[PDB]
């Protein structure tokens, strides 16, 4: 019924959420932008980003895996792997 | 400040409210590491067997075998007629029998006495 | 002859027909759901015909076609009672089932076993028809157990869900307590009347006693989920939405009320059982409404509303008004099925989301669903000229003007107010306000199947109570004279509930946060009944089953008394006998002792 | 679920999990988005106020008090995502998940109904059977003499190898198998 | 097993068990289809007290309402022919005690 | 925490293998190879499914069920004052003259 | 519901009537000439019409007329409004007669209380 | 059929009131009765006529077994097995 997800759509949506975040400069934001190394965030900000992704995609990321997603590309890979997206 | 949560048998204490979860000694970390090591060893053995391509059948579980053996075939050899066991067995095996015997005997005696006195409504009772 | 019995039996037979065709390529293909829906619609028309026949001359018949077996002086035969209740409930059930089947054609489109789902729905319908048309206690029990086990199968539709499995088992347990009551009633009736059929039961039981009527009441409470045995109905929402719409709320949970209606002569004869029925219904409706007003799952809210309506029906039976209960059964079937269909449409549109805290903006997002749900909630609360007006208003008026329990009357009024309150909660948290669902908007309700099914159940939520109430003969004396403040009691309490619920819902927009109250925690946690009564008795029974019966008695003491003690005694005696050293001096001395004993102590 | 657990949760992990739980329960209480944003900002203000604390004993005491406050003030019926454990759609499709070992019990006619799929399946089976010895050798080379100390598996060091114990992870059933 | 962690990668995801680990003596009782000991938002004693108080209060008020019933300021319903003596099954041979109703 | 290099590399390799597995799980255009082996619909449905059961049941009731006593019992029709009994050509008389109540 | 419940339960239950035991006084007590109620429909007519035993009250003839009207004009169920109104008015008159009986019992009980209190006062002094 | 004894199975005479309509609307019950007679009753009557014609081609009879009266247990002597069996 619902249209299937794709890698490009997942990347677009996660970058959309990150660009809507007010503590991230959209011009310096890319899929390889580390949240703490080159974006200057901290643990609480990373937790809030993970929660925003959970709200965006309508599913919960366990805390054991959420503490390791430090890149938009990593978030995309996790979502695609969980949703069984291969294209 | 806030009302305290009182744990029970069926309402066990949550892990975030356990006082021992915040008083950690270096020995506790060693115990946790040992537990993790044991779990990892068991997991590695199971995963090797599970991912073996030539395996065709059921991976026998020694823990399951021990549980089934202990619950069924290991009870009597480890039984000693202590006063507790004697009293509990006598109660739970005899008391209900005499209770039901007394109840049914009283009921049937009352019914028989009513029938003999001829004051029991037995009309339309032609199927017994 | 007469086209009455022939057409009733023909409706039953054509209902049974597609089950036989389940072993064919029609069942193997994807036309089976449409085939079943067409069969149900044809059955609905062919059942409408005898309803027209009854409303003209009031014709009632019983058909005893097949003789099963004669137990000496008791004859059990396949008998059908095509009276007013049967000929009025069959078309309503068929109409609701037709609408639910179309809704399920739309809804369970991606399910690999949609054919099996429709087969199970048809089997449930057949069992319900058997229960309704049964003329004797044995056939009634057959229908009872058939609908129970079909409910068990359909609640656990997703076999991989532990919650679904435990919900199905819990429903079976409560229905089995009800069956205990039913079997008590059957045994008493056979023993004291030599009959299992209603005609001879009514002929011989001029003053029905407490034991059989309490058995019937217990069976009805178990089936209709009254207080004490209620929690299975809210937990039965683990199944697919079509199952909740058709089976539980509409047609299955009214089985206990229907059973109590069928024995209304005996209920009239007794008084204590009437009082107990009234009290049970009052406490049930009050408790279920109070739990409903604070739930966040829409299916659970509708389930608790159904339980409250069942409690109201039980109250109506307790005040000696059997026919008003039947009228309420029909109207409630209509608008409750429509409400469940609307909730299912909302859930499907929002990607299997069943939380009003995530629903929002649906007033303009989903126009037709919003209209249908508003009409259903107006009918549920007793809008002065909808389907719910011709039953609930009369029920409230009859409760007011009766020699009943004051506490029961007060609880009934409070339950009506709480009904308005939770209807307001559903509407406010589901349709008004701003969206709270995920940004990807997949809302689409333009499916002809969904639209047509909701539309058919929507015309019946406006123009059905009027027709039904104007086309039935008067079976009760009306309450023409009453005070003005009592004539509009239902409207006043309904408006009070509306206003209070709306105020408390508007207070949620304020930027103020406070911790919950004891009353809120009690109401949201379902009164703590599921926790205590599902943890303590189960733990104690499962503990005594292992500690006492299995280990202590079977594995230890039953082994110790007969076989182990005898074996030990024999082993000790064998050791004593055979422990001889083979010394001729010793056993010749034993020979001498034996000789002396035989010579002296033997005369 | 995809990550091997550690022996214990550090203080940072404990406070982050408490923060996420508190935010989720606050969202459950604060249904509307603006109210939730206001109170979530207040909650993060509290966390940032307590963020800088050199005394670990005092930090642990604050964490314990915060956990007690959360347990007292938690939502009795918190929001749960439908597919998450405890959700209304949790484990719904577990009955539709059928494995490839069931798939290889098919009849020859059924297999002939799908000719192209089973050629690739045979290729996958050969690939699995040609790597098991290398996988077990790599696993036994990298383990400490006592045994594994964690549930983390090594990757494939060589170009022609595959990460050991990959078959079931790769060939697990789809989340919507039917 | 309900108390056990749901997000861990168990060897038996439905039972939430690992291969080789010791099995509780009462696993048959503590499966997710049976007795649950998971923590509750409200203490067990408080829940029991509230439930018992609610049911006891309801029973007491039902008894109070039974001994103080509600009715309407009307007389008994009047029926003809000796309060329908023959219609309710009275013996035709015997003559019932007359019941006479007067206008008012 | 974060991804160690070993964990990241293993995850990358597993993702590659899983995506290739799913791509293989796709089907071919030819893949399902089957063996070689409405007024009309509603009319053919109405004759059998409705007309045959009603014929069978009417035949069973009129000649077998009603061949035995008391198998089919009908509640007697309600007789009102001022009526005509059709069986015997009888006339059931009217009631008294109602006193007007306004 | 009503003030009578409050009077009986929070006042003088002796002066308030008992619904399950009334009437207590003789029907002719205070009525020099009282007319027995008249029943129009006969027992045989009610039996043939198969009225329910609760419906076989003194208003049964209007119910019989309503049933005959409804049966004759079957397809047009919006027909017997006049018969329905006549039956409702007859039931209303029966109910107001019951209310008159209740009020008579109430004030007879209070008159008895006044008389016995006056007698007690006379006996005392 | 009425192949049973009316005295053994009594049935009061059936009084059916004559139809006296008071409205101009047609009777759907009457129309449906006509349709039922045209579509069902006539075909089943024809089928039954054919079947009964076939039955009358070869007509055979069965009898009700009559049992003689024998002396009863009151007249039977003690330990008289044959008389006891008959009784
Ligand atoms: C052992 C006891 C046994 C009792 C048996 C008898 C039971 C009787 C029940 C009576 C009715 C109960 C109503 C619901 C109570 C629960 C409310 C709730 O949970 O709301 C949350 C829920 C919303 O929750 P949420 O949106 O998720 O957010 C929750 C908040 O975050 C956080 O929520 P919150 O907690 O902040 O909000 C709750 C708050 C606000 O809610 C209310 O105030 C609800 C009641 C509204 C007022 C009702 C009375 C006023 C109107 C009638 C006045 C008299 C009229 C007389 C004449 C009538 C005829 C003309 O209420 C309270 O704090 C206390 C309420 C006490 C109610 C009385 C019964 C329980 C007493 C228990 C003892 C302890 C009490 C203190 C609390 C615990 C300790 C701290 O509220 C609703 O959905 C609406 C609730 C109100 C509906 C009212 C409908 C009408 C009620 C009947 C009116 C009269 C009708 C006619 C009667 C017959 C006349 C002849
Ligand atoms: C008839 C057969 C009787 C057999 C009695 C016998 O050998 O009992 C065993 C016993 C000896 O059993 P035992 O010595 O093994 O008892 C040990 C018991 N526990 C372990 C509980 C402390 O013999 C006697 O008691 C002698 C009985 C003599 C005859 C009495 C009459
Ligand atoms: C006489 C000719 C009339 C004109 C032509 C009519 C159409 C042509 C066919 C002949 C129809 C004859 C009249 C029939 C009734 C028509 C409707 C009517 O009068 O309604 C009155 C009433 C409506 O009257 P009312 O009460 O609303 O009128 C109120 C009037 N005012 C407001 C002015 C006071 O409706 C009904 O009775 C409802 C009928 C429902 C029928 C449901 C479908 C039945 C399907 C049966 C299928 C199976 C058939 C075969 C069975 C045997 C087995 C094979
Ligand atoms: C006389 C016959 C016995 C009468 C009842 C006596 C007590 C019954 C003993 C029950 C034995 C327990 C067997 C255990 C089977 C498995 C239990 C089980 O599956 O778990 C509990 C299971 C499901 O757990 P959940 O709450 O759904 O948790 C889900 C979490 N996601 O719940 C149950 O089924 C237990 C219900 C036990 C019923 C006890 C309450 C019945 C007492 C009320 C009787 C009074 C009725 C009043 C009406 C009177 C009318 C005149
Ligand atoms: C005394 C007067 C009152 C007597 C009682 C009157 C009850 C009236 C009930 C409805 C009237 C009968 C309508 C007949 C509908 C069945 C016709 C049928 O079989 O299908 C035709 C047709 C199309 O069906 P599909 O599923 O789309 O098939 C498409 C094929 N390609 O059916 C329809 O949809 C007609 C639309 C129905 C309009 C909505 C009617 C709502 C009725 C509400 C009240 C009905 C309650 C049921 C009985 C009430 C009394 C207990
Ligand atoms: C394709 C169908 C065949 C097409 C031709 C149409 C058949 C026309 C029917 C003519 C023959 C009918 C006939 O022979 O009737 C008699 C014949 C048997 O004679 P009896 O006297 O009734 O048996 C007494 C046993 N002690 O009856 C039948 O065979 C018809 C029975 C059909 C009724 C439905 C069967 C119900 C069985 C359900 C399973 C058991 C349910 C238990 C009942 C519980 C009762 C409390
Ligand atoms: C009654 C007055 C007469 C007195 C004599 C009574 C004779 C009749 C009673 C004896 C019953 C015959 C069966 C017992 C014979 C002896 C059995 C015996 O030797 O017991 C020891 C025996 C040793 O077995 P091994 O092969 O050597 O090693 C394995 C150990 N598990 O222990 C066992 O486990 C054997 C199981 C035998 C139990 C058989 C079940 C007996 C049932 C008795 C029911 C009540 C009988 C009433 C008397
Ligand atoms: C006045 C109201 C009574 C209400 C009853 C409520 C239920 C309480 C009764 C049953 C509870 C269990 C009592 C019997 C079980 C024995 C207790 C026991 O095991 O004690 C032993 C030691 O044995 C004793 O102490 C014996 C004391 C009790 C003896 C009672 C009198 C003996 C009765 C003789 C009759 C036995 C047969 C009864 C059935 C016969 C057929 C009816 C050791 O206990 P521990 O678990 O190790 O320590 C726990 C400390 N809290
Ligand atoms: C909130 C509740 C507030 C009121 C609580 C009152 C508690 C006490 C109570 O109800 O007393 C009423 C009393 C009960 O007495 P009772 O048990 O009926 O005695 C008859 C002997 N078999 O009643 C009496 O003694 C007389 C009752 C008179 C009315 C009976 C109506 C039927
Ligand atoms: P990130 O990696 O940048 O690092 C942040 C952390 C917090 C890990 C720090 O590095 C750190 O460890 N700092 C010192 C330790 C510390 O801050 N301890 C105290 C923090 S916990 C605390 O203060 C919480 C108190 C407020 C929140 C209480 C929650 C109660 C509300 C429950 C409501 C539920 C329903 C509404």
């Amino acid at each position: 019924d619902a249209p299937p997800l794709t890698l490009e759509a997942i990347k677009d949506r996660v970058l959309y959420v990150l660009k809507l975040y007010d503590k991230i400069d959209p011009e310096k934001l890319s899929v390889n932008s580390h949240f703490m190394k080159d974006l200057g965030l901290d643990s609480l900000d990373q937790v809030e980003i993970i929660m925003a992704m959970e709200d965006e995609f309508g599913f919960e990321i366990p805390d054991i895996d959420a503490e390791k997603l430090m890149c938009p590309q990593e978030i995309v890979d996790y979502i695609a792997d969980k949703k069984d997206v291969y294209e | 400040s806030f009302p305290k949560y009182k744990p029970s048998r069926l309402a066990t204490l949550p892990a975030t409210l356990d006082p021992a979860e915040y008083d950690i000694s270096p020995e506790t970390r060693k115990a946790q590491a040992e537990r993790l090591a044991i779990r990892s060893r068991l997991k590695r053995e199971y995963l090797l067997q599970y991912n073996d391509p030539n395996r065709l059948g059921v991976i026998e579980d020694p823990a399951l075998i021990r549980w089934t053996y202990a619950r069924s075939a290991n009870i009597y050899p480890n039984f000693r007629p202590t006063p507790k066991t004697s009293l509990l067995g006598a109660l739970f095996g005899i008391g209900p029998l005499f209770f039901w015997y007394y109840v049914f005997k009283t009921d049937r005696d009352k019914k028989e006495k009513l029938i003999q006195e001829g004051k029991l409504d037995q009309t339309f009772n032609i199927s017994y | 002859m007469n086209p009455f019995a022939s057409l009733t039996l023909t409706t039953l037979t054509i209902l049974t027909i597609p089950i036989m065709m389940s072993n064919s390529n029609i069942y193997k293909t994807n036309l089976y759901p449409n085939y079943v829906k067409t069969t149900v619609s044809y059955a609905f028309t062919l059942s409408l015909v005898p309803l027209l026949m009854f409303m003209h001359t009031g014709q009632e018949m019983i058909i005893s076609n097949w003789h099963w077996m004669t137990l000496q002086t008791v004859e059990l035969s396949l008998s059908f009672k095509m009276d007013y209740f049967s000929v009025m409930f069959i078309p309503v059930a068929l109409f609701v089932t037709w609408s639910i089947m179309e809704f399920s054609m739309w809804y369970m489109h991606s399910d690999p076993f949609i054919n099996r789902f429709f087969k199970y729905l048809l089997l449930f319908l057949i069992t319900m028809m058997i229960l309704v048309t049964a003329n004797n206690l044995f056939q009634l029990f057959i229908g009872w157990e058939g609908v129970g086990i079909m409910s068990f199968l359909l609640i656990g539709w997703w076999h991989g869900r532990t919650d679904a499995n435990t919900a199905a088992l819990q429903a079976i347990l409560y229905n089995r307590i009800g069956d205990i009551g039913f079997v008590l009633s059957m045994a008493w009736f056979l023993t004291h009347s030599n009959a299992w059929d209603l005609q001879q039961i009514f002929m011989l039981n001029n003053e029905c006693p407490n034991m059989p009527l309490i058995g019937l009441l217990l069976a009805a409470a178990g089936k209709s989920a009254q207080f004490g045995l209620h929690p299975w109905l809210p937990s039965a929402m683990e199944g697919p939405t079509p199952v909740s719409a058709l089976l539980h709320s509409s047609t299955m949970v009214v089985a206990g009320v229907f059973l109590l209606i069928r024995f209304y002569p005996l209920m009239e004869t007794n008084k204590l059982v009437q009082t107990m029925t009234l009290c049970l219904g009052a406490i049930t409706t009050l408790f279920t409404a109070l739990c409903a007003i604070t739930q966040n799952d829409i299916k659970k809210i509708v389930a608790f509303s159904t339980s409250s309506q069942l409690g109201l029906m039980m109250v109506t039976i307790g005040i000696n008004q059997p026919h008003l209960a039947f009228l309420h059964i029909c109207m409630h079937a209509f608008f409750k099925a429509m409400l469940f269909m609307c909730s299912g449409s909302i859930i499907h549109s929002l990607n299997d989301e069943q939380d009003i805290r995530k629903m929002g903006g649906l007033y303009k997002a989903m126009p037709f669903t919003t209209t249908a749900l508003i009409i259903g909630s107006l009918a549920l609360t007793g809008m002065p000229y909808l389907t719910g007006f011709y039953s609930k208003d009369l029920i409230i008026e009859a409760v007011n003007m009766s020699y009943t329990n004051a506490w029961a009357l007060l609880m009934t009024l409070i339950a009506t107010s709480l009904t308005a309150a939770y209807s307001t909660r559903i509407i406010f948290f589901a349709f008004l306000g701003k969206p709270r669902f995920p940004p990807l908007v997949l809302i689409n309700e333009n499916n002809p199947l969904l639209i047509n099914s909701i539309k058919r159940l929507l015309i019946g939520s406006i123009f059905a109570g009027f027709i039904i109430s104007n086309n039935i003969p008067p079976m009760t004396v009306p309450n023409t004279t009453m005070p003005l403040y009592m004539k509009m009691t239902a409207l006043i309490v309904t408006i009070m509930g509306f206003m209070l619920a709306l105020e408390l819902n508007n207070t949620t927009y304020y930027l103020k946060f406070k911790y919950p109250s004891q009353t809120y925690k009690f109401s949201n946690m379902l009164g703590y009944y599921p926790s205590i009564m599902h943890r303590l008795p189960t733990y104690h029974n499962l503990s005594m089953s292992q500690k006492s019966a299995s280990s202590l008695l079977d594995l230890i003491w039953l082994e110790t008394i007969l076989p182990k003690t005898t074996s030990f005694i024999q082993m000790k005696m064998s050791i004593m006998v055979s422990n001889q050293k083979g010394l001729i001096k010793l056993y010749f001395l034993s020979f001498l002792i034996t000789i002396m004993i035989s010579m002296t102590l033997f005369n | 679920a995809f990550s091997a657990p550690a022996a214990y949760l550090t203080h940072q992990q404990k406070v982050l999990r408490l923060y996420k739980r508190a935010l989720r329960h606050l969202e459950s209480w604060c249904v509307h988005r603006d109210k939730y944003r206001y109170f979530a900002c207040l909650m993060r203000a509290r966390f940032d106020e307590h963020k800088n604390e050199k005394d670990m004993v005092k930090a642990t005491q604050l964490l314990r008090q915060a956990e007690e406050e959360f347990w007292y003030g938690q939502h009795p019926q918190p929001y749960i995502f439908p597919e998450s454990p405890g959700g209304t759609s949790y484990e719904r499709y577990e009955c539709y998940k059928v494995p490839e070992w069931c798939l290889d019990d098919w009849h020859p006619s059924e297999k002939a109904m799908y000719p192209d799929y089973f050629a690739k399946r045979e290729q996958w089976k050969r690939l699995r059977r040609e790597s098991w010895e290398r996988e077990v050798k790599q696993l036994q080379e990298e383990t400490p003499p006592g045994g594994p100390r964690t549930e983390a598996l090594p990757p494939a060091r060589k170009e022609g190898d595959l990460p050991p114990l990959w078959w079931h992870i790769v060939t697990r059933p789809r989340e919507r198998p039917m | 097993q309900q108390e056990r962690d749901p997000w861990y990668d168990w060897d038996h995801p439905d039972l939430r068990l690992n291969w080789g680990e010791p099995i509780h003596w009462d696993l048959d009782m503590y499966i997710r289809n049976r007795v649950d000991t998971s923590p509750t938002p409200v203490s067990w004693n408080t829940m029991c007290k509230h439930l018992f108080g609610f049911v006891a209060f309801m029973l007491f008020m039902f008894w109070v309402g039974e001994i103080y019933p509600s009715y309407q300021p009307v007389g008994p319903k009047q029926y003809p022919y000796n309060d329908l003596y023959l219609e309710r099954g009275g013996d035709p041979t015997k003559e019932p005690e007359p019941v006479v109703h007067y206008e008012i | 925490s974060g991804y160690t290099p070993d964990e990241k590399l293993r995850l990358q390799q597993l993702r590659e293998l899983r995506r290739r597995w799913l791509k293989d799980q796709e089907l071919s255009p030819r893949e399902p190879v089957l063996p070689p082996r409405k007024t009309y619909r509603h009319s053919i449905f109405a004759v059998t499914h409705v007309l045959i059961p009603v014929w069978i049941i009417h035949y069973y009731l009129k000649y077998h069920v009603t061949a035995k006593p008391y198998t089919v019992v009908e509640r007697k029709p309600r007789i009102f004052p001022g009526d005509t009994i059709l069986e015997t050509g009888e006339v059931i008389p009217l009631m008294k003259e109602f006193p007007d109540q306004h | 519901m009503g003030a009578h419940l409050a009077r009986r339960y929070l006042g003088d239950a002796s002066k308030e009537p008992d619904p399950l035991r009334m009437p207590t006084f003789p029907p002719d007590y205070g009525f020099p000439e009282r007319k027995e109620r008249e029943m129009v429909a006969t027992q045989q007519e009610m039996n043939d019409a198969q009225l329910m035993l609760q419906q076989r009250d003194y208003c049964a003839h209007y119910l019989i007329q309503l049933l005959k009207c409804k049966r004759d004009s079957f397809p047009n169920f919006l027909a017997c409004k006049h018969e329905q109104h006549d039956w409702d008015y007859c039931e209303h008159l029966d109910y107001v007669k019951r209310m008159k009986e209740f009020e008579r019992e109430r004030r007879l009980l209070q008159r008895k209380k006044r008389r016995e209190q006056r007698e007690a006062e006379m006996a005392r002094g | 059929p009425d192949s049973w004894d009316k005295d053994v199975y009594p049935e009061p005479p059936r009084r059916t009131p004559a139809p006296a309509p008071q409205t101009s609307l047609p009777n759907p019950v009457t129309y449906l009765t006509k349709i039922f007679d045209l579509l069902v009753d006539r075909p089943v009557t024809l089928a039954r006529e054919f079947i009964e014609q076939q039955h009358a081609k070869n007509r055979y009879y069965y009898y009700h077994r009559e049992f003689r009266r024998v002396p009863d247990i009151t007249e039977c002597e003690e330990k008289d097995i044959l008389c006891m069996f008959e009784a």
